[PDB]
DNA sequence: CGCAAGGACCGCATACTACAA
RNA sequence: AUUGAAAGUUGUAGUAUGCGGUCCUUGCG
């Protein structure tokens, strides 16, 4: 997965997978700019290598194919310049057991020229992002609660050219499931599972592990994520896309973003819990989560749209336009923060820790929208709450009448702040 | 084996501490309350590098005498003695004495097992700042209630009469904004304590304070870690569970750090985060469970729960310690006195 | 009689995973009959020294002295006592029934309330178990898990020589911290000898207890007397429902759910009709045999909380309101209770 | 520290200085600057520091700042140092964004570009 | 953090009971978001008496006697003087009861008058007033200059 | 371990300002203080980092006096490292790695964090004597018991490492407690009238037990040399008082310095947008001290010079002794300066 | 139990103030000399000296400099406005600067129980200075409180 | 022959965890 | 006779860099 990790592009465009593919010997370079750096790398993992093999071959413990493989078998962790510290670090992520002085100076030469590489490229990433979605319930619509009135499935207006008590009865009960409806629902699905899905994870530079139905796993680098996770849910939503048909239905997405060292079965283990959670908090949303290498555990749960202002909010904190130390006073006041008072408090705020200009209303703006877009998880009637929530404009009736209406402000803010902490980051 | 005497700890924190957990290093809490916690795996830890350094030091006083631990090595070890000897030098090993007590080495573990259990060190009293004489020592009726039942494990098998009878006596409900102290935190006039920046008005019954003093009293001595028992006496308040609960949140302190560069001279790229502290005068207290040595053909003078007992509280009588990280910048220093 | 275990801290029954150098990380279950009752043997034995071999059953895999099983409790302002919840009870705490359609041919399980519904999580009151059984299940007999225990995790890290971090010595666990006044519970045969006071040390990472020896309360005293009214109702209905309050290896050779009707031939049925099953995901689990130090067989078992629903002709003859279940029932698995549905 | 050479600044006043402290409520509405616990007059040396960058950026500006005997022009020395970006310097200080080149080397950098040095 | 809740609330309730009077008029409102934002440099350097004193000073009236209570911030007649009987009468207000009995802050003063508890206590009663009525005017002079014209 | 100990002392030259976390509440940035009792402090961090970069930038010049040898960073590493020094020294030129010396004492840097701890340890540096205005006489240096208490369990702390039975002794022999407001007062603060010295804006009573002041001035000969860090130790004599704890901590939050800064404008002749903000400022003259430990040196084939607890703590004794540092922030602007006496 | 001075200073002002505006309610001449008078002493005293401005006020009560006894000097006797504002002024400072606020009080003056021009007559200038800093205090707070009352 | 500061500006921008275990 | 006995969240790291209490105003009719 350090692979995918490495697939993020970079500044100038030369993402590290190309870097150390050319390393491996498998895919040539097209940038030039420190063409003698790589092979300097190349030499170096050489030489390298076959000091390894030197030593490797002379007990023969380890199959001699391994090692005339070990070529462009290197593992792609050796690129990464903390792996380097020394040469039994070095030994130990090529993958064999250390249980040297030339090649001490060996370690010494790569991680020099290394060094120049880095430089510029800058390091590898070692960051990616696990997202899987499911289907919201097909259960329910194909049992038909979900269905609309027949009404909407008749040629153009034939319930004009009809007795009066028939056009009645097919305004008001909601249509079946007929076999051949369900076999065109089958098709969709096929259509949207096997002619979109690939092709939109290749546009992403992602890759796709099982995609089964309604089901969809992938690892993506940090960089193309939660672009992708929106095109998706866009997909997923369409009716016709073009002459082919589409799902047009919602779905329930879990997102993490961890770094290279946790246990593969932990980061599934925590993946399929956020997924739940979605699930379980109103569907039609994602649960974003961010757990990096000390322990902290940022996330927050979503509605789709949410994910635009949250990249507004980032793109405008990334321009400099509005300096980024609000975040940390908002994140501090949020615990006394009440609904009579933050609208004037952010609007305050922005005047205060920005250029002016109208940077600071459509920030204040922006921030509002975002803050509206966020999944509450508070304790008893919270089904009523979160479906108004994915519902749209009724959420801030419904709230306004509500019993706690503070609590539900409180978390809200709460959360906002979280993942656009964790988009301002990249 | 079985587990059949129970040992009191008593640490005094002097500089904050920082035993890390998992704010960015925020310190170590229990889930179901809040309180401030050291795991019972930091004391143990700490404890065994102790005693290791103490016996490879040969100054135990085992009953009162010169335990020359390689020479007693041959007692037990016989003929594997001197690869005993070597591997403790070559620490691959510890010595015989700390691996009796303690546990055999993190190499051959599935031989035989410690005869020491240690609890997580739990809370007694809290340092708060107050307006009339400074940081008051304040606690809570539920930390009393944990105190009393736990203490009655260690008595029971003390067969403490005496103190059993004060205990059953712990009773005591408190309101919000009620709070019972010693004379010197109570305003003069005005019958109110101003603990941080609330308005606590005093219950007026003092009965409760002397019995938890005079717990203290028997289970550390009177002289409560080089201090008059009367200071500490007088400044003890108790307020109701939820005023103590934000006191343990919000009352450790926040300090925050950077890393400067040597060139230009200004804050490098990554170098700002926040840490979390104890306060120091913090009371906290542990329980240790001893039972038979699991060891076969230990030497003599350390075959029983007695003598492993004495052997513990000789060693760890006001003695001074270091808990958790940041020692190289004067954090974690604590007395102990059983 | 019950022995109240208070435990001084937080507790750890590993999972089955392997502590290996490279996967140096663990996870807490809810606690097995097992591990008490491999507690409680070792406490016996200990003490007694070997003449009591025979009575701990050392080698053997089941004692003489025989444990019922084993509820949670708390002290809400009195001693009560909990047991897992059933999984026939819905959210909305509305029963759940065969309404078996012999038109279409099928056995469906649905509700009162719809075709689909999801298990109630939390533990009912003992108080409230007599009303299970009859079919009447309150408002206020039941608590969600969080209020009794939440899990915590913690990390661990092995120094090297002076100060630094050695080098694959770094562990995380995760361990399950009881809430205030609220602790163990293990429900002994009378008549076995055990003192009164003292302290027992229960799974892994030596952690330990306040063990109390107390005589049964007044709840399962009430059950018992019940048990006479329950029983002529099932014979008057037909109808008997089974409840697991603990985990049943009651597969035969080679595990399995499928209750085989020669158990409950002992219990004076003649001919069951029908049998439906509801439970949930199996429980995998082995312990570690001292006496060869080695790891015992992989077992699986029906989780606790496990409905089964049965049809039968004939009459129940049991004088006792459970009915033990399944192998190695000395050590308290398959402790079933027994109403009308 | 990182200091190895030192001058004695004197000051001597030839009219009446009031170096302001604020505005107090006593019978003195514009008092001066004094130690609290001394009681003795004092200037801060954040004034002075305030007062020398004013003056040698207003002398470098009119470039009759003579460091060896030669004028420091801010355009033409800095197009030496920054190469490449003292055209973005240039417009930058015109744009009294930053202070000029001697300035920033000597007092250190303007209040835009305080993280550099 | 009840506390902080309750000075946010009684800001936010003071600040708005300053926008119903004179709402349309500048005048008052520009005024009194000028006097909160420099009410707190005055405490700094002069303590809570002194500030005390200027506040009932700049009033003009005879102002027989003193009390926090009464004093209507309208029946003064310049703009001036309505803006800071209107501050002198919140800071005495939550000085002396906060928000009420049943308010988390009840009031350091036990319902007196500010100058005259100052005038007839000891000295760490007027410390603590000195430090609660800096934080209240921390927490005002937000919420004042946010919405008020 | 920590088998030796050194008390450092540090007299403020000018103001020192040690910054705290964030700039909240009404004073925009505040001295590091404790919320334990409220008064004032300096993080022991902050005075390790110090430390550190003075050391090692006498180390670069070959400056420090190693045993009156002027040891040479480069020789020294050439000589115990051998040869895999040379890579070292390369890593020093790109400031990466420390020299030998100041990485044996004060633990490596950050990139090689993995070898040894520190040999040293720097405690939190504790006010004993804080400047106050006073009405006769001037500048009367103020302390209160609870700072001898803590001076006293430090020097318990001290016993427990080199067994000074006789400096605990000393300690344990002053035993004072003013109950209200009477203070104990030299002879010069004392006013000319009956008693009735006037600290600040408090009237107290002086107390007849001056002995304990004497025996505490005798203290500071024993730990701070002959000369109070340059003056004359009998001349501070005269103007030391001892005051209630109250009172003194009253003294620690209403006297240290306020200062208000602005910004002036390029051409505009006033203050700009965000340019008038506060500051706090610890008053010159305030003695403050610490407590550094030092146990074995953990770093791996130390060099023979430095082998042993007592070569590096007469190492840190003769490098550090009525030399100068500079504090916290706010450098330029002369603030921060301070008299370190061993 | 301990107060500053700055509670007694401002009691004691508060306490003068107030029993001018019951006595002489009605003749507001005299309540805005006495302020006029109170605003400006604090110029004198900065001017001249304490003992100028005393003997000042000595002058415009047409009473011997030489020797004086504040506590004997009740101020209706003068007749003219302008006369018991100054003798009103004069007992107040040296009343404040004989027992301040009370001998019970923490303060109880500078000159136990001495006319305050006396101790000027015959002190060290350190005793002056220490009286001239306490007399322009209590002008400040004075003049404060007949500012925001009178 | 009395008059008795008053408003502007009220911390900005940047740094915002790293590597092992 | 209990997936059990054993293992110190520990090492390094300066809240630091930049900043004029300044502008306006007759002690006078």
């Amino acid at each position: 997965v350090s692979e995918v990790a490495m697939c993020r592009r970079t500044k100038h465009g030369i993402t590290w997978k190309e870097v150390y593919d050319y390393l491996r010997g498998l895919k040539n370079v097209d940038d030039e700019k420190l063409l003698g750096k790589l092979e300097n790398l190349k030499h170096s993992v050489q030489t390298l290598i076959n000091n390894v093999k030197s030593e490797l071959k002379s007990r023969k413990v380890y199959p001699e194919e391994f090692l005339e493989g070990l070529n462009r078998n290197f593992s792609n962790e050796i690129l990464y310049s903390e792996r380097l510290r020394d040469f039994n670090t070095l030994l130990d992520t090529l993958g064999f057991d250390a249980a040297v002085k030339n090649y001490e100076t060996m370690i010494s030469e790569l991680r020099e020229r290394l060094s120049e590489v880095y430089k510029m490229l800058g390091e590898p990433p070692k960051y990616y992002a696990i997202l899987m979605m499911d289907g919201d319930e097909m259960g329910k619509l194909l049992s038909g609660e979900k269905l609309k009135t027949a009404e909407h499935y008749l040629h153009s207006a034939i319930l004009e050219r009809v007795s009066d008590a028939l056009r009645v009865k097919a305004k008001t009960v909601r249509r079946l499931i007929t076999p051949a409806a369900h076999s065109s629902i089958s098709r969709a699905l096929k259509n949207f599972s096997v002619n979109h899905v690939p092709d939109v994870v290749r546009k992403g530079n992602g890759t796709l592990i099982y995609s089964g139905g309604d089901d969809v796993l992938v690892l993506l680098p940090v960089d193309t994520a939660f672009d992708v996770a929106t095109e998706l849910a866009m997909t997923f939503s369409t009716s016709w896309n073009g002459w082919e048909m589409l799902p047009g239905n919602k779905l329930s997405a879990g997102l993490l973003i961890v770094h290279y060292k946790h246990p593969l079965y932990d980061a599934l283990e925590k993946t399929r819990e956020l997924l739940q959670k979605a699930k379980k908090l109103g569907r039609n949303a994602i649960a974003v989560g961010l757990l990096k290498r000390s322990g902290s555990y940022y996330e927050s749960v979503v509605n789709f749209e949410t994910l635009e202002d949250a990249k507004a909010v980032a793109n405008l904190l990334v321009k400099e336009q509005v300096s980024p130390r609000i975040i940390y006073e908002l994140l501090n006041f949020a615990d006394v923060i009440s609904k009579e008072f933050l609208h004037q408090l952010v609007k305050y705020e922005a005047v205060r820790h920005s250029i002016d200009k109208n940077l600071a209303e459509e920030f204040q703006s922006v921030f509002a929208r975002g803050h509206q877009g966020v999944r509450v998880e508070l304790e008893g009637n919270d089904e009523e709450i979160n479906k108004y929530i994915s519902d749209g404009a009724n959420l801030e009736t419904f709230l306004d009448k509500y019993e706690k209406a503070v609590d539900v402000i409180r978390k809200q803010v709460r959360g906002f702040l979280n993942l656009v902490k964790i988009l301002y980051e990249s | 084996d079985m587990f059949e005497k129970a040992v009191v700890f008593g640490l005094y924190s002097i500089t904050p501490v920082h035993a890390g957990s998992g704010i960015d290093l925020p310190i170590q809490r229990e889930r179901h309350t809040g309180f401030p916690v050291i795991w019972g795996q930091s004391l143990k830890g700490v404890l065994r590098s102790r005693f290791r350094q103490l016996e490879l030091d040969e100054k135990i006083e085992v009953e009162s005498q010169k335990w020359k631990w390689k020479e007693k090595t041959k007692e037990v070890l016989k003929e594997k003695a001197d690869e005993f000897i070597k591997k403790v030098e070559e620490r691959k090993r510890d010595p015989l004495l700390t691996e009796i007590v303690f546990g055999p080495a993190t190499d051959g573990a599935s031989e035989h097992a410690g005869a020491v259990s240690v609890g997580d060190a739990k809370i007694l009293l809290f340092p708060v700042r107050s307006a009339k004489g400074v940081f008051a020592f304040v606690t809570s009726p539920i930390v009393i209630q944990r105190l009393k039942e736990d203490f009655e494990l260690v008595s029971e098998i003390e067969n403490d009469i005496e103190l059993k009878q004060i205990l059953s006596r712990f009773k005591v409900e408190l309101s919000n904004n009620e709070t019972i102290a010693g004379n010197a935190l109570i305003l003069n006039g005005e019958n109110k304590v101003i603990l941080e920046d609330i308005v606590l008005k005093v219950k007026s019954d003092s009965n409760v304070i002397e019995n938890l003093v005079e717990v203290l009293k028997t289970l550390f001595g009177d002289n409560f870690f080089g201090k008059p028992i009367e200071s500490i006496k007088e400044r003890i308040a108790i307020v109701s569970d939820d005023v103590f609960k934000s006191f343990t949140r919000f009352s450790t302190e926040i300090v925050a750090r950077v890393r400067i560069d040597a060139e230009k001279g200004t804050v490098a790229r990554g170098g700002l985060w926040y840490e979390e502290f104890l306060p120091s005068d913090t009371l906290m207290y542990s329980l240790i469970a001893v039972g038979s040595p699991k060891k076969e053909n230990l030497p003599k003078e350390v075959d029983n729960t007695q003598k492993i007992v004495n052997v513990l509280k000789v060693t760890f009588n006001n003695a001074f310690l270091q808990i958790g990280g940041d020692e190289t910048v004067g954090k974690g220093f604590v007395k102990v006195r059983a | 009689m019950i022995l109240v275990m208070k435990p001084y801290d937080s507790l750890l029954f590993r999972e089955p995973r392997p502590f290996d150098v490279n996967n140096h990380v663990a996870r807490t279950i809810l606690p097995l009959p097992q591990t008490l009752a491999g507690a409680v043997r070792s406490a016996i034995y200990v003490k007694y020294g070997s003449k009591v071999k025979d009575l701990i059953g050392f080698g053997k895999e089941e004692p003489e002295f025989e444990i019922l099983g084993h509820f949670f409790y708390r002290y809400d302002g009195k001693f009560e006592l909990l047991v897992e919840s059933p999984h026939d009870v819905t959210q909305n705490l509305g029963l759940v029934k065969p309404h078996r359609i012999d038109k279409l041919g099928i056995t469906i399980l649905m509700d009162s309330e719809g075709i689909k519904f999801r298990p109630f999580n939390g533990f009912l009151k003992f108080s409230g178990l007599i009303d299970y059984l009859q079919g009447r299940i309150a408002e206020d007999s039941v608590v969600e898990r969080q209020k009794i225990f939440k899990k915590e995790r913690r990390v661990g890290i092995a120094l090297t020589k002076a100060k630094v971090t050695k080098e694959e010595h770094f562990y995380q666990v995760e361990m399950l911290r009881f809430s205030d006044d609220c602790g163990i519970a293990v429900w002994v045969e009378d008549g076995v000898d055990f003192d009164d006071e003292g302290i027992l040390g229960v799974g892994g990472e030596r952690r330990f207890v306040k063990f109390e020896k107390r005589e049964e309360p007044e709840c399962i005293t009430n059950l018992r007397s019940k048990w006479k009214k329950i029983r002529d109702k099932i014979n008057e209905t037909g109808r008997l429902k089974i409840y697991l309050a603990t985990p049943a290896i009651l597969g035969a050779k080679g595990y399995s759910s499928k209750l085989d009707y020669d158990l409950l031939g002992d219990i004076g049925i003649e001919r069951v009709r029908s049998v439906n099953f509801i439970g949930g995901k199996p429980v995998i689990f082995s312990g570690w045999d001292f006496v060869t130090r080695k790891p015992k067989p992989t077992r699986y078992a029906v989780p606790a909380g496990s409905v089964y629903f049965v049809e039968f002709e004939g009459e129940v003859k049991l004088d006792m309101p459970y009915l033990k279940l399944g192998k190695l029932t000395k050590l308290g698995y398959g402790l079933c209770f027994m109403g009308v549905w | 520290d990182m200091f190895e050479k030192a001058v004695v600044f004197g000051l001597y006043s030839i009219t009446p200085v009031h170096a302001g402290s604020g505005a107090e409520l006593s019978v003195i509405d514009l008092p001066i600057q004094r130690e609290r616990h001394t009681g003795f007059p004092v200037i801060w040396g954040q004034s002075l520091k305030g007062v020398l960058r004013s003056r040698f950026r207003q002398l470098e500006l009119d470039e009759k700042i003579e460091v060896e005997s030669q004028k420091w022009k801010w355009k033409e020395k800095t197009k030496e140092v920054l190469k490449e970006k003292a055209d973005e310097f240039i417009k930058k200080v015109e744009e009294r964004k930053r202070d000029p080149l001697l300035t920033e080397i000597v007092f250190g950098p303007a209040t835009d570009g305080a993280s550099e040095h | 953090r009840e506390i902080e809740q309750e000075r946010a609330s009684f800001a936010f309730k003071v600040v708005s009971d300053i926008k119903d009077k004179y709402s349309q008029n500048k005048k008052v409102q520009g005024k009194y978001s000028s006097y909160a934002e420099k009410a707190p440099t005055i405490i700094l350097n002069n303590g809570l008496g002194a500030t005390l004193a200027f506040f009932l000073s700049k009033l003009e009236k005879p102002i027989d006697d003193v009390d926090y209570k009464s004093i209507n911030p309208e029946s003064f007649g310049n703009a001036e003087n309505i803006a800071y009987a209107f501050l002198y009468k919140h800071l005495s207000t939550w000085l002396a009861e906060g928000n009420g009995k049943d308010s988390a802050f009840s009031g350091l003063t036990n319902g007196e008058d500010p100058l005259k508890y100052i005038m007839e206590k000891t000295a760490i009663d007027v410390a603590i007033s000195t430090e609660e009525a800096l934080s209240i005017l921390n927490w005002i002079k937000k919420f004042a200059k946010a919405m008020l014209e």
